[PDB]
RNA sequence: UGUUUUUUUCUGUCUCGUGCC
């Protein structure tokens, strides 16, 4: 679930950067190193709205580069366990459903889903119907579902979803 | 033991600023508009176009004004910030739905005092 | 247990998955099925023609479902029922019909039992813009129409609502007839209210409440897609044009960038042409691509008029209006972008039916086994020399002689070529000292550059010159393309059959075998192995799955048609595991047959061993019959079945005009003097045998009297071609 | 209508005595 939060950030500045476009060339190092990372303390962030300040730059001794803590006001997107969200099916496999939150693919299994849901490997689309084949759902499909769990591969985020609750479905 | 269903986060989370699937959309849209100018610029990820493809597709409604109606009519009430984003995102039908998605409204607030909200967050959908 | 020991044979129960065979009733609907999809956009078995086409495919379903009848098996032992050699994809199109009308008719009851449970739920609810269950029906009947009845029944769950507890403008029928008919026979809702009274009586305060129920009604409506569907798949002249990226990146690679004003290509383009398919496909993938049709500009102006109002005084006008609102806003719902779909949904099945044909051919092409035997038929077979070298730059090249029973016998290696700058007379020693070392029948080298070709027309001239094909004649060293050499030395085989070797001994062994019996080579090999060649690269655009179908049904019809060896794939491993591909006996059971003849070390005593040893059922003997072949009764190895052996005795004393006193082994000149050459030809009549088999026999062998007599006079009759020289562009 | 080679920072112990700024 994304969010608005300030964060900070240093980056070394070689010397060759010196000059009239000091701040500009210390917003273009800053732009491309904090977007589309990720890390286990604040999660997955998508991009720099703005920055607040640029700091006094500390020259280290015997080493020309030169230090600015900026601090810049992003968003981050850290979805916890127990949200509820509404995502879109990718796929549809035997072993389980495929799904896409943002920057995070999650998996439900054949277990989570109800015994009503059955398979149809005979059509050639990959879907899951009931008895009645009165409700449908397929790829491309606006399927709310549950995050259960959560997982970073090195800042790499990829959770778990669940359909054990009423009302997940088609709106 | 971090459960958003039982409302517990970090202290660091506790603060943060939400953000609707609208405001992020039209944040993420005014981004690439600025972005697609000024020419010899380092073009977008993929990260930005997935983001971009999957917020398009549960925007609710454009219109800015949408969006702070929206909230300014919810932060007049006592529910923390965390019911702010899913609420005002998933746009149940009933009450009935809402409380069972989000276990958080069980007991919290009246059957009416809640139907009404979402018929009001209904008829606000474009 | 139920591959090998099923009552059904393996092809049988493959090729019917979906269907678990043919009723007498579903018989013609699935031929009916198959007839109507055998070729819509294309032609494809126009041969057979309309109803003969249609009778030939129920016949051959019939025949599959009852007695277990695969796509050889039908298209050979069941050439009445079907098209007499109409074209090879015969059976295989057959099975494909059959389970299309299969699917087709389960997807038409399903569809047609959800239709009368939500008419019962909406009768048992409202019965204590209506909802009724009458489209129900329609869905269920409407089998043909697959993408059609999805798109109706999906807009008649959305229409009625979908829910399972345990008056504005024209209707969507009206519309519906007066788009397909293009005359609008009705208008809209001809009344003096306008959208500003319509849009109080919902509360919303704005006029476009009707206009969002309109269009979910119009996208919803079967009719809609019926009338949309084919009118732009059946033409579509797709502009192909670069764009300001595409141009510069695709370099004339693609569809979408070879043609810079290139435009207006129609379906025939995309669809016959499946390279064009392809381009379009890899354009569209990354950079871009440029399909549009450009023809709705006039299509989508005939549709305005109908459905509205022809009067304006504001009763007439408000209706006209609100009736062209609520057409463009389902056009703009699903009007364009259903066409859109349905028009690259078609491009995408057109490229991938040009790419499995291209697969097929090329696999028929290559397929066919052409070896080069001696005399282009002392001891059984040719002994191949098979020569692959790896440079003939003073480095040791792979020279193996292998035997004509699909061994090798013994190789050697030349280090010495012409290493040394000025050396001609070392490697002619060399060659010289391996001609002496063996006695080969063949000479088969491989090529890389013009120094392999250099190097192996040096080693035939000195194996001419000095007589050096066998040691007391020159043998032609036959030319043989690095290209199933090559990839049948890095083999499981190549590695079974010679471990501790260099790969130029393997390489040797592959083009030895090649060039003796690419049948046993395909047989041998995983189809895996079968998908390293490519077909051509229109394959790779379309799915695979249907290359390599095409591809085992090509090689399993080969199969039939040469027959298989009993005693070949007993004790030699070169040609050996050759009962994969053959029509009713799968892998499963070639396997367990191969197994058992191991294991109790029984021969090919004749086409009934597996039926008398126990090994293969009475349905598995059956649709093997014409497959199975022997060493040694008279028509075992032969296509003569254990029905037809009669017959072919019968046949085969009146040809010779012996006695007769059960026929089966002891008379000789009937069947000794017959198999060695044509007896007599005029004493058997076509006539004759027909009545005999429709009289006794309960079949007409009016077609089967010809294969009948073929294999009484030549038995084991291999179907592949003729050895291919290689030639000067195919050398090359 | 041809032309033979590619591997690289090692490393040593504890004790005593003598001489020099």
């Amino acid at each position: 679930m994304f969010y608005h939060i300030s964060l900070e950030h240093e980056i070394l500045l070689h010397p060759r950067y010196f000059g009239p476009n000091l701040l500009n060339t210390v917003k273009q190092k800053l732009f491309t190193e904090v977007e589309g990372t990720c890390t286990g303390k604040y999660g997955f962030v998508i991009a720099v709205t703005t920055i607040d300040n640029i700091g006094a730059g500390v020259i280290q001794p015997g080493r020309g580069f030169v230090l600015y803590p900026v601090k810049y006001k992003a968003i981050v997107f850290r979805p916890f366990k127990g949200e509820v969200v509404d995502a879109v099916v990718t796929q549809v496999n035997k072993v389980g459903l495929f799904t896409e939150i943002g920057p995070m693919s999650c998996f439900i299994s054949r277990h989570s889903i109800p015994s009503e849901m059955e398979f149809d490997p005979n059509s050639n689309p990959p879907c899951y119907k009931t008895m009645d084949e009165d409700i449908v759902i397929q790829q491309d499909d606006e399927i709310r579902l549950k995050i259960v769990g959560t997982r970073v591969d090195k800042n790499d985020i990829f959770a778990i979803g669940s359909l054990m609750d009423d009302y997940l479905g088609l709106v | 033991e971090e459960d958003a269903s039982q409302l517990i986060f970090p202290k660091e989370f506790e603060t943060a600023e939400t953000l609707l699937n609208s405001e992020v959309h039209m944040l993420l849209e005014h981004r690439k508009q600025q972005n697609e100018s000024a020419e010899d610029e380092q073009e977008l990820s993929e990260v930005f176009m997935k983001t971009l493809n999957y917020t398009a597709r549960f925007s609710r409604f454009k219109n800015r004004e949408t969006i702070a109606s929206v909230r300014s009519l919810l932060l007049q009430k006592k529910l923390h910030k965390f019911e702010l984003a899913c609420l005002a995102n998933l746009c149940p039908e009933t009450a009935e739905e809402s409380k069972a998605l989000i276990p958080s409204l069980e007991g919290r607030f009246e059957d009416e005092e809640l139907q009404q909200i979402l018929d009001d967050i209904q008829t606000k959908r474009s | 247990n139920e591959i090998r020991a099923t009552d059904l044979p393996e092809r049988f129960q493959l090729r019917s998955i979906p269907v678990k065979g043919a009723e007498d009733d579903e018989l013609e609907e699935e031929a009916d099925w198959i007839y109507r999809n055998a070729f819509a956009t294309p032609t494809i078995s126009l041969s057979r023609k309309g109803p003969s086409t249609i009778q030939k495919i129920k016949e051959a379903l019939g025949f599959m479902r009852n007695q277990h009848f695969e796509v050889p098996f039908i298209a050979f032992y069941r050439k009445e029922y079907v098209e007499p050699e109409l074209h090879i994809n015969d059976l295989w199109r057959v099975w494909q019909w059959d389970e299309k009308w299969t699917q087709l008719r389960i997807r038409k009851e399903n569809l047609t039992r959800l239709f009368e449970k939500m008419q019962a739920y909406q009768y048992e609810q409202i019965s204590a813009i209506r909802a009724l269950d009458t489209t129900d029906m329609e869905r269920l009947k409407d089998v043909q129409s697959m993408d059609e009845l999805k798109d109706v029944y999906n807009h008649f769950l959305l229409y009625y609502g979908r829910d399972i507890p345990k008056k504005f403008g024209l209707t969507p029928e009206q519309f519906g007839e007066n788009l397909r008919d293009s005359y609008q026979r009705h208008e809209t809702e001809q009344f003096p209210a306008e959208p500003l009274e319509l849009a109080k009586d919902t509360p919303e305060a704005v006029l476009e409440g009707a206009r969002y129920m309109v269009a979910l009604q119009i996208a919803r409506e079967p009719l809609v897609r019926q009338v949309l569907r084919q009118t732009f798949q059946e033409r579509a002249k797709l502009n192909i044009t670069p764009t300001k990226k595409g141009r510069k990146d695709v370099d004339e690679a693609h569809y979408a960038y070879s043609f810079k004003y290139l435009k207006n290509k129609p379906v025939k383009e995309l669809r016959d042409d499946q390279f064009l398919k392809i381009c379009l496909a890899e354009d569209e993938g990354l950079l871009t691509t440029d399909i549009s049709i450009d023809l709705k500009g006039t299509y989508f102006e005939e549709i305005k008029q109908f459905y509205y109002r022809d009067e304006f005084s504001h009763q007439v006008q408000e209706w006209n209006r609100q009736r062209t609102m609520a057409i463009e806003r389902a056009l703009q719902q699903f009007l364009y972008v259903q066409m859109a779909k349905e028009l690259k949904n078609k491009l995408l099945a057109e490229a991938k039916e040009y790419v499995i044909k291209a697969c097929s051919r090329k696999l028929y092409n290559w397929l066919r086994v052409a070896p080069y035997r001696p005399d282009q038929q002392q001891g059984k077979g040719i002994r191949v020399l098979g020569i692959a070298f790896s440079s003939a730059r003073d480095h040791p090249v792979f020279c193996a002689l292998v035997n004509g029973e699909g061994e090798v016998t013994d190789f050697l290696r030349l280090p010495h070529f012409t290493e040394e700058r000025e050396k001609k007379a070392q490697d002619i020693e060399t060659l010289k000292k391996f001609l002496l070392n063996k006695k080969p029948h063949v000479v088969t080298v491989a090529g890389e550059n013009r120094d392999a070709q250099m190097l192996i027309e040096d080693v035939k001239r000195i194996v001419h010159e000095l007589d050096q094909g066998q040691q007391l004649s020159s043998i032609g060293v036959e030319l043989v393309d690095n290209e199933l050499a090559i990839l049948y030395m890095n083999s499981k085989k190549s590695e079974a059959e010679f471990r501790d070797y260099p790969p130029v001994l393997r390489q040797a062994v592959s083009l030895a075998r090649r060039i003796q019996d690419p049948l046993i080579e395909f047989a041998q090999v995983c189809s895996e192995d079968i998908l390293c060649l490519k077909f051509h690269p229109l394959q790779e655009h379309v799915v695979k799955e249907e290359l390599l179908n095409a591809l085992y049904c090509e090689f399993i019809n080969r199969v039939n048609e040469v027959g298989v060896d009993v005693n070949r794939a007993i004790a030699h491993p070169y040609s050996q595991a050759l009962i994969q591909y053959v029509c009713g006996l799968g892998p499963r059971k070639g396997t367990h047959l191969l197994k058992i003849l191991k294991q109790n070390n029984t021969r090919l005593e004749s086409r009934t061993q597996l039926v008398t040893m126990c090994h293969m059922g009475p349905k598995v003997f059956m649709n093997c019959a014409g497959f199975l072949k022997i060493d040694t009764e008279v028509l075992d190895g032969s296509r003569v079945h254990p029905e037809t052996y009669e017959w072919a005795r019968k046949m085969a004393v009146d040809a010779l005009e012996y006695d007769e006193s059960a026929e089966d082994a002891n008379p000789a000149g009937a069947l000794e003097e017959i198999l060695e050459n044509p007896e007599r030809l005029k004493d058997l009549d076509l006539d004759a045998f027909a009545e005999e088999l429709e009289r006794q026999g309960y079949g007409d062998k009016h077609i089967t009297l010809y294969d009948i007599r073929a294999e009484l006079s030549c038995r084991y009759k291999d179907l592949r071609t003729a050895y291919r020289s290689p030639n000067t562009e195919e050398i090359f």
